[PDB]
């Protein structure tokens, strides 16, 4: 995958790690929108895949 | 001897309550301001732009309770300047219902801060000061806290803008508007 990240400029809250999923072995969140700005028309949900191993860099 | 259009904006930074607060006030516009020789207009914008009402349609429901009633939010980015040029083409146009002669008076509702809008202000303010469409800006939110949103009002507003920026929290404001429009 070379796809980034989205705009962290927006306070999101990322809620449910969801089952892993033994296929891809990767784990999705979800960030869920609670407030936005107005120089700042964020999404009110976005998603975000991990490996199931837990690997942060 | 008026032609009056809205504009309001609804994007995502455009909270459910003020967006109300918009639909209200508008209302209240159209029932304080009810004559017999005069019609209304409303266009939501965002990213995409949205009709409610042309002028020949409130000529044939001038029920502004029952067209504002509909209403719903579309949310998204902002495109001002993109919808003032698209209000002084399509909105003033003979077609939907616009008459000749008469004066072209434009309200625009936004949120203060123009994001996403490929257009500036530079590209659609020389077009609707041809035309002779009249600015009226009407500041929401945190749009006269911050100094990039009011210098944004003052340049969508006809000079004076001072004269022509109003707060969409005061309500002596439309007393103020409708006693300028005397001297149009």
């Amino acid at each position: 995958n070379w796809k980034k990240q989205f705009g962290a400029e927006c306070k999101y809250q990322f809620q449910a790690w969801g089952e892993c999923d033994l296929n891809t072995a990767l784990k999705t969140r979800t960030g869920s929108l609670k407030r936005a700005l107005h120089n700042a028309e964020c999404q009110k949900t976005v998603t975000i895949s991990k490996p199931c191993g837990k690997l942060t860099k | 001897d008026s032609d009056i259009a809205f504009l309001i904006d609804g994007s995502g930074s455009i909270i459910p309550h003020d967006f109300r607060r918009m639909k209200e006030f508008v209302s209240t516009v159209m029932e304080q301001l009810k004559k017999s020789k005069t019609l209304f207009s409303l266009m939501q914008y965002s990213e995409e732009f949205r009709i409610h009402f042309t002028f020949k349609e409130f000529q044939n429901n001038p029920n502004p309770r029952s067209l504002v009633k509909p209403i719903t939010q579309l949310l998204g980015r902002t495109h001002t300047a993109t919808g003032i040029r698209k209000v002084v083409r399509e909105l003033f146009n003979i077609t939907n219902g616009a008459r000749k002669n008469a004066f072209k008076i434009l309200v625009v509702i936004t949120d203060g801060e123009k994001f996403g809008d490929p257009l500036g202000y530079e590209d659609v303010i020389p077009e609707a000061d041809r035309e002779g469409v009249i600015r009226y800006v009407i500041g929401v939110g945190d749009a006269f806290r911050s100094e990039k949103s009011r210098q944004e009002l003052n340049t969508i507003a006809s000079k004076p803008p001072r004269d022509h920026v109003f707060q969409v929290n005061n309500f002596e404001a439309l007393k103020t508007i409708q006693n300028q429009l005397r001297e149009k």
